[PDB]
């Protein structure tokens, strides 16, 4: 930010963009250092009443595999076919 | 004559620390902070430390990072080929003393039992800016040699 | 013309250091002859300078002092001479200077700070800080078999 | 509170000091013994015993969540203080 | 483990604001020099076939015409909340593996704007402390808490 | 006791790969002891394999003996392709192993071990 | 509710569905098929089976698993047949994952399935390498990730977690040599599980 | 949705076929990149003077690790371990004993810093707030055996940086 | 109140991201007349 | 024994094999083989040393971390040397040099500085002392070198009357200046190998016996030495300098067979012929004994 006019000039045209407004040096646009202090907040499960964990226990409702098939009509696939891809109409084209 | 002796090893030793080029081994992760290292924000380069520089043309060995059993030996090679006077940075946990790793069957428990070493680097990884403490750590270690007054002694 | 403002902001840093003598003096310990505002001073002697219209990182140093805990640093500077309450505004750990937001004192905090010790007489060197964990027994002091 | 044994080392904080006959000493030869001098059970001793008027009291060290869990202290013996378990501060009621 | 701290954000969109530019200026000096091109175009060429039964993935697959990004086809957290192209090759060399590259890099941009606006409010570890440990403030207070923390730490 | 072979049907048809294997070995100590410019005689390095395969004596199953000639082999292709460094070819010799005791009384003054 | 990883029947009852198909169609092979209750679908097969069941997926119509993701093994010493060999598979037709088991013990060698996948080339070798387990008809079956002349297979339970050997560069002989291992600190073993049953719902019977 | 990176047609009429033609017979795209370069040499650099100048860090930084104080000066750890049970590389080593005053205190508190991977899941660990990675990052050394830290060395560092670390923990905090 | 880090109201002002390699020069008629014109010159 | 210096471990790295040696010369050629055994079975090992520590760094990685101590001294400087030795219970003096140079001649180096090391050893109370002379060493010698060693080992044998001394013909090995003098080109010589010296020097440490005896340590075979130089040119490939040296190059190995040997120590002599082509390789038909 600190190049004369000239040079602002001379690298703008080398490099046909305008640099200046997009410099890659960082002046006072950042956050200050110091900030004040969050409050953050709670889940969920921060509750006094109805909320007793084994309603909310994810691990507890894990179950062993099923198992469909042991050595003790239409086809089917193992799901339906991919839909095709759409082309893209933000810029279809590079 | 102890004058002499003081002022030339002074000159050699600037010389010596003011010219370091590095063959690095970038062994892992620890490699990353060493390019950063060479990156624009603390450009090594303007501390007269090239960026790469060839095994036969260095002064200093970087072990950037985990050295397995498997490694061992063509580090040690890349050592011995280099020419006097060599120094060894070692880099993070893993080259320091194993680190994360320190117990796996597969890695060397520090860079230090295949060569010997002038500076140990902590962190996993230390940061570039870590590592060129170091770096200037050696300078300084070099600007305390006294070859030529203990040569005159002997 | 441009070039002319630009060679008397040059000039200005001579004089801005004090003339030729310290602007070398600077030029030759720092490789950096800019002139910042004056932060604050350090019981050790390095000195803090700001200048906020510099890009982020080169907004903030120190030049440090020539001598510290009997050591010549005329040349021989380290950063780990910075003590921790410049070390968090140096770093842009916060935005105030320990001039303005002192640290909290306790007896305990080391009242001189130490840069790195390695190499030197006063190293650490690591030890067991614990005692021994068998006690021997130890035979009578008189003839007796 | 760092005394010396006869043959000069300091003592550490935990006891430890090297006997005469240790070869071990030799690692501080030309080098030194770190040793830190601010022994917590002496600085803890110098905290007045604070007076409260209630049977039991609670502790969290200072600072809030800065400090230590909250516990609380008993204090119905009257031959002794109260003395937290995590920072030696001590208690009595008047 | 812990939120973003205040002002992260602001700085993170200030970074994004001119990244593409960063692009460009890499663009100008690789996309269309010839020589570039001599060292990427019809190198490496991996048909589509050949690239699936290889078990190759990513660019590996897409540079070849391959239509598959796992964030668009087995989307995992808020991936079905964002908008973004592929990037597809159609030669399946180097020079299209590094185009595509590029514009991945342009649409992580795309999808770092959309993450930023978006960002919603709340916790940012699951209300579950058999799970993610309380909060500091809650482990020193409350029984429960404390006995989590020791056990989820030990 | 009906198990799948890996490459024997039985141990005579194992011994014969066995024997292949030792003949490959023998031919490729002299060039072995040249490349990595090897200090030890031609003769320590063949009395080396022999030593080698004479532990493995003693076995009777052809799917085991199998398996010793498929990793004898893989470590013959590792030497005669230069894979191997010379510190990988010397390892069979243990020059900085100093010699362990053997007899009780050497082990009961040195330490607990067995 | 908010932290429970919410249920998908309609994938678990299309996984199963597809389960009893691929059952239906290889009996010769498929010993077991289940389905976790996070939708994941897998076959247990003979190992003989390994070459026909892999060869049907990838190229069944309404397979086409084109894909092969991983392929690993696992170490259950307590198994008279140590050794899990595991196929994961990714169909981008049907955008679809499934699972293929078999298992081996340390001398029965399994057929390679380099003529199924290109990709299974080095990961037969890794198996090898890490676990010890033969595949047979390998057009290069090597180590692969341990060093030159390394003993044993790290991988397996019963191999110690530091090894048997180490290594340093030893000046009398100049040169790199291996030595039996000696740790300054030995490695702490920690002994975590509690004492009181987690989950129910996974109890063995007594 | 997708995009073709590459998928078009150059046109062939004259012009467009004489545009390439000038483009490689007159290096015009290399000059084009001549020019990038150019304005870079024309752009103040990114470097920072350092040792003079430094890299911004924040509150959280892990650097090297220290044991704090309450501030009556009484050691915060209470031995409980908790960090060595988490320490992902076992770089801690703990032993601890009742102290001549009966308080619950540590005789070992080893951290190998070569072991260490300075992950700050001991300081997450702490109940206490005894353990922390504080803010210093320079503190390479000579020899290996300088990074082995043992209980004198880490309370000399709490004692050297706690002016620095109080402030850090004070702004950070009330995100833990 | 609770205070987290969030986007302002009404969110962050557009990003650029799509390829932007602006058309510069002559065309290659031009160019070559330019060419021919300085031998031309310097034949001259 | 003092608890911290009981044997444990099976002699390794880790291990600790109660030794404490104090290893004055240890950056010549015959200290970095004493040094590396000592290393290898992890005993402490002080190195004094009179170099720059860039000269010492070869000798870092032979002991595990911690096992190997660098300390300053000075030849002169009696208070260097009880630093060096007061903690140690072996002493092993292999300070030497082949030429004089203006400030140290054949009567420091061999005479004053031995004298000095045995006697402040004796001091500090140190149990055992190897002290290294040499085979030829003879008041009635043309070389000042050998004259010096005579004159030291009795000095040595007067100051420290239990120091096990060591007499070895010359060495040779990688680095010694014996073959490779040849190489860089009437008398018998019983050229030793360097390994078979260090496994002498360490088994002394440990033998009870060895305190208060003189060893010679010669090789299995006596050469002509044109006969080895001979021999030396053949396994070097090639077409077949004080002048104190040179004395001591033309003066026949002694014959003294009222010394124990390295066969009394338990060490076998290596021929020359088995290690010739390790030391010779890089200058790149046995000789005849006698
Ligand atoms: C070609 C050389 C032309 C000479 C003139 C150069 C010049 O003065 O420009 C600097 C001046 C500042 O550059 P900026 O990047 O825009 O501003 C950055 C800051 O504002 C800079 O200002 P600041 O605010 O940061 O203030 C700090 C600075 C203020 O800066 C200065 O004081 C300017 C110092 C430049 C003096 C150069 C003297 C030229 C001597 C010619 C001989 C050398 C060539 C052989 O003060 C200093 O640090 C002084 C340090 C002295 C450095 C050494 C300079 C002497 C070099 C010659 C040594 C001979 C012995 O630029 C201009 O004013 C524009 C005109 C300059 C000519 C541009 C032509 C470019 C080439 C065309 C393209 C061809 C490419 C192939
Ligand atoms: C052919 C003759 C070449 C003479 C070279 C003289 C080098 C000048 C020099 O030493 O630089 C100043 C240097 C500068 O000191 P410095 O190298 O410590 O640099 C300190 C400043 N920072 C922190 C930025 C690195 O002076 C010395 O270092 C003292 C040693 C003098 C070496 C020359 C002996 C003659
Ligand atoms: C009226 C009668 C008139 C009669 C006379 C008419 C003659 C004039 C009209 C014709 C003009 C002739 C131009 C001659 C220049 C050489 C052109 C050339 O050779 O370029 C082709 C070459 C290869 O091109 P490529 O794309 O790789 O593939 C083509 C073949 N397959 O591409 C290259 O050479 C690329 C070069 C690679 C090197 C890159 C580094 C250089 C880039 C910076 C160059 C700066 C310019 C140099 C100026 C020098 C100043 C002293
Ligand atoms: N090698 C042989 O053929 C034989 C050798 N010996 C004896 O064995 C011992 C070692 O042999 P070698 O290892 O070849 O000797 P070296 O010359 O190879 O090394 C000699 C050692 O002595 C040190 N030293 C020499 N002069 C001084 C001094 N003035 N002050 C302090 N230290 C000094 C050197 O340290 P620096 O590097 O600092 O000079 C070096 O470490 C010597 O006593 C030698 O005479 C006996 C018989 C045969
Ligand atoms: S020390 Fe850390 S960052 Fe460096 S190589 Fe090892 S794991 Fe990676
Ligand atoms: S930072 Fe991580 S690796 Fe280092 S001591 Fe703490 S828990 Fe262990
Ligand atoms: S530092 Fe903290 S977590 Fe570690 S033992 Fe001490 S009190 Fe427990
Ligand atoms: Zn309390």
């Amino acid at each position: 930010a600190s190049a004369t006019r000239f040079i602002q000039w001379l690298r703008n045209w080398a490099s046909g963009r305008d640099l200046q407004a997009k410099l890659q040096l960082r002046y006072q646009e950042i956050s200050k250092r110091t900030q004040p202090p969050p409050k953050l907040p709670v889940g969920p499960s921060h509750k006094l009443s109805n909320n007793y964990y084994c309603t909310r226990d994810g691990r507890r409702e894990a179950m062993p595999p099923s198992i469909v098939m042991s050595s003790q009509k239409k086809a089917v696939s193992p799901a339906p076919p991919i839909k095709r891809w759409e082309l893209s109409q933000d810029e279809p084209y590079l | 004559g102890e004058y002499v002796v003081a002022k030339l090893d002074d000159l050699i030793n600037w010389a010596r620390r003011s010219s370091l080029w590095p063959m690095t081994f970038g062994l892992a992760c620890c490699a990353v902070e060493m390019m950063h290292m060479a990156a624009p924000r603390y450009d090594m380069d303007r501390f007269g430390v090239v960026f790469r520089a060839s095994p036969r043309q260095s002064d200093v060995m970087i072990v950037a990072g985990t050295l397995t059993n498997k490694m061992a030996p063509a580090l040690r090679k890349v050592y011995d080929q280099m020419p006097e006077p060599r120094y060894v940075v070692s880099m993070g946990s893993c080259a320091n003393g194993g680190g994360y790793y320190h117990y796996s069957y597969s890695v060397v428990r520090g860079c230090d039992r295949i060569v010997p070493v002038d500076i140990y680097v902590p962190g996993c990884p230390p940061t570039a800016e870590a590592l060129l403490y170091g770096i200037l750590q050696l300078q300084k270690k070099i600007k305390r040699e006294k070859r030529l007054r203990i040569w005159y002694r002997r | 013309m441009e070039l002319l403002q630009v060679l008397k902001r040059g000039l200005q840093q001579v004089s801005g250091h004090g003339g030729l003598r310290g602007y070398l003096r600077v030029l030759f310990r720092a490789n950096d002859v800019r002139v910042g505002t004056l932060v604050g001073e350090d019981k050790y002697g390095n000195k803090y300078y700001e200048d906020n219209k510099q890009f982020f990182g080169r907004h903030r140093w120190v030049i440090y002092t020539t001598e510290m805990n009997g050591k010549n640093t005329f040349w021989d500077v380290d950063g780990s001479m910075v003590p921790p309450e410049w070390h968090r505004w140096l770093h842009c750990m916060t935005d105030d200077p320990p001039t303005v937001k002192p640290p909290t004192a306790r007896k305990f905090i080391w009242t001189n700070h130490k840069f790195n010790l390695s190499g030197t007489p006063q190293q650490y060197v690591p030890y067991s800080t614990t005692r021994k964990k068998i006690q021997e027994w130890v035979p009578p002091s008189t003839p007796y078999k | 509170g760092v005394r010396t044994s006869p043959t000069g080392e300091k003592v550490t904080h935990t006891g430890q000091v090297y006997d005469d006959g240790d070869y071990r000493k030799v690692r501080f030869v030309g080098r030194q013994k770190e040793v830190n001098e601010n022994f917590a059970i002496d600085l803890i001793a110098e905290q007045p015993v604070s007076q409260v008027g209630s049977r039991v009291i609670s502790c969290d060290g200072g600072g809030g969540a800065l400090g230590h869990p909250r516990v609380y202290i008993n204090l119905d013996k009257e031959t002794k203080t109260g003395t937290c378990g995590y920072c030696g501060l001590q208690f009595r009621q008047q | 483990h812990q939120d973003l701290p205040l002002g992260l954000m602001d700085d993170i969109y200030e970074f994004s604001k001119n990244f593409s530019l960063r692009i460009d200026e890499l663009e100008e000096m690789l996309t269309n020099n010839r020589i570039w091109r001599n060292r990427t175009v019809d190198i490496g060429i991996v048909t589509a076939e050949d690239a699936l039964n290889y078990g190759f993935s990513g660019v590996m697959l897409r540079g070849s015409g391959i239509q598959w990004d796992l964030r668009k086809t087995q989307p995992y957290d808020v991936y079905d909340q964002v908008e973004f192209d592929v990037p597809i090759g159609s030669r399946g060399d180097c020079y299209d593996r590094y185009l595509c590259r590029v514009e991945e890099m342009r649409q992580s941009i795309r999808i770092i704007s959309q993450c930023l606006n978006k960002m919603p409010p709340g916790e940012i570890k699951v209300d579950d402390a058999k799970v993610s440990p309380p909060k500091r403030a809650e482990m020193k207070t409350s029984m429960e808490s404390l006995i989590h923390h020791f056990k989820l730490y030990t | 006791t009906s198990v799948k072979p890996i490459f024997s049907r039985d141990m005579n048809e194992a011994k014969r790969r066995v024997r292949e294997l030792y003949r490959a070995w023998y031919r490729e100590v002299p060039n072995t002891v040249h490349l990595f410019q090897l200090d030890i005689s031609v003769k320590q390095g063949r009395d080396k394999v022999r030593e080698m395969f004479k532990k493995n004596a003693h076995i009777t199953d052809p799917r085991v003996v199998d398996l010793l000639v498929i990793k004898g082999k893989m470590e013959l292709e590792e030497t005669i392709k230069v894979w191997k460094q010379r510190t990988h070819v010397m390892r069979f010799f243990h020059e900085t192993e100093a010699p362990r005791p053997k007899d009780f009384l050497s082990k009961f003054y040195v330490g607990h071990d067995p | 509710r908010p932290t429970v990883r919410p249920r998908n029947d309609v994938a678990h009852k299309q996984l199963s569905a597809f389960g009893e198909y691929v059952a239906e169609i290889l009996p010769k092979y498929v010993q077991q098929v289940q389905v976790s209750c996070f939708n994941e679908l897998e076959i247990c097969i003979h190992p003989d089976g390994v070459i026909p069941v892999l060869t049907f997926l990838r190229d069944h119509s309404n397979a086409q698993f084109k894909s092969l993701a991983d392929l690993t093994a696992v170490d259950i010493p307590t198994r008279q047949n140590r050794f899990e060999i595991v196929y994961n598979l990714l169909s981008l037709r049907f955008n679809s994952r499934i699972r293929v088991k078999t298992y081996t013990d340390e001398l029965t060698p399994i057929e390679s399935s380099v003529p199924v996948y290109k990709a299974a080339n080095w990961y037969e070798r890794e198996i090898w390498d890490m676990f010890g387990v033969f595949f047979a008809n390998h057009p290069d079956l090597r180590r692969i990730l341990t060093d030159y002349g390394f003993e044993g297979h790290p991988f397996r339970k019963d191999f110690p977690l530091s090894g048997y050997v180490e290594l340093r560069y030893d000046d009398e002989v100049k040169r790199v040599v291996a030595e039996p291992v000696e740790l300054a600190q030995e490695f702490r073993k920690f002994d975590l599980n509690s004492p009181w049953e987690a989950f129910p719902a996974y109890r063995q019977p007594p | 949705t997708y995009k073709y990176v590459n998928l078009r047609e150059p046109s062939m009429d004259m012009k467009s076929v004489t545009d390439r033609a000038a483009q490689t017979l007159l290096w015009t795209e290399l000059i084009r990149g001549l020019g990038m370069t150019l304005s870079y040499l024309f752009r103040e650099p990114a470097t920072i003077n350092y040792p003079f100048e430094k890299g911004p860090l924040s509150p959280r930084f892990r650097g090297e690790h220290a044991l704090r104080r309450y501030p009556s000066g009484e050691e915060r750890c209470i031995a409980c371990k908790l960090c060595e049970a988490v320490c992902p590389a076992q770089a801690i080593t703990i032993e601890a004993e009742p102290r001549a005053d009966g308080s619950r205190r540590t005789t070992r508190y080893d951290i190998d810093m070569t072991k260490c991977i300075y992950c700050g899941f001991c300081q997450e660990a702490c109940p206490v707030d005894a353990i922390v990675e504080g803010p210093n990052f320079e503190f390479s050394t000579e020899t290996h055996e300088e990074l082995l830290y043992n209980k004198e060395k880490l309370l000399n560092n709490g004692d050297k940086w706690e002016a620095e670390i109080a402030a850090n923990i004070q702004a950070d905090y009330l995100y833990r | 109140k609770v205070k987290q880090d969030m986007p302002p109201v009404g969110g962050y002002g557009p990003i650029d991201y799509k390829r932007n390699l602006p058309r510069r020069g002559l065309s290659g008629y031009s160019m070559f007349a330019v060419g021919i014109g300085a031998l031309l010159f310097g034949y001259w | 024994l003092h608890h911290a210096v009981i044997p444990h471990g099976k002699g390794g790295r880790s291990s600790v094999s109660g030794i404490v040696a104090t290893v004055f010369g240890a950056t010549g050629f015959l200290g970095r083989y004493v040094v590396n055994h000592l290393g290898r079975m992890g005993s402490q090992v002080i190195v004094p040393h009179r170099c720059e520590p860039y000269d010492t760094m070869h000798l870092r990685p032979m002991g595990d971390l911690g096992q190997i101590i660098f300390m300053d001294w000075n030849g002169r400087d009696k208070d260097s040397i009880r630093r060096a030795v007061e903690h140690s219970s072996v002493v092993i003096n292999l300070v030497g040099r082949e030429w004089e140079t203006q400030n140290f001649d054949f009567e420091d180096v061999f005479v004053k500085i031995p004298q000095a090391i045995a006697q402040v050893s004796k001091e500090a109370g140190v149990e055992k002392f190897i002290h290294i002379s040499h085979l030829n060493a003879d008041i009635k010698s043309s070389s000042k070198y050998l004259r010096s060693k005579a004159v030291g080992e009795k000095e040595v044998r007067e100051t420290f009357p239990e120091a096990t001394i060591i007499k070895p013909a010359e060495i040779f090995g990688r680095e010694d200046r014996f073959l490779n003098y040849f190489a860089n080109i009437k008398t018998v010589k019983q050229p030793v190998y360097i390994v078979d010296v260090t496994k002498g020097i360490i088994n002394a440490i440990k033998d009870p016996d060895a305190r208060g005896k003189t060893f010679a340590f010669v090789g299995p075979s006596r050469y002509l030495l044109f006969d080895l130089v001979q021999y030396v040119f053949a396994v070097a490939h090639r077409p077949f300098t004080t002048r104190d040296k040179v004395e001591r190059i033309h003066t026949t190995d002694k014959i003294l067979p009222h010394l124990p040997g390295l066969e009394d120590l338990g060490v076998e002599a290596t021929p020359l012929e088995l290690k010739a082509i390790e030391v010779l390789r890089r200058h790149r038909q046995p000789a005849k004994t006698i």
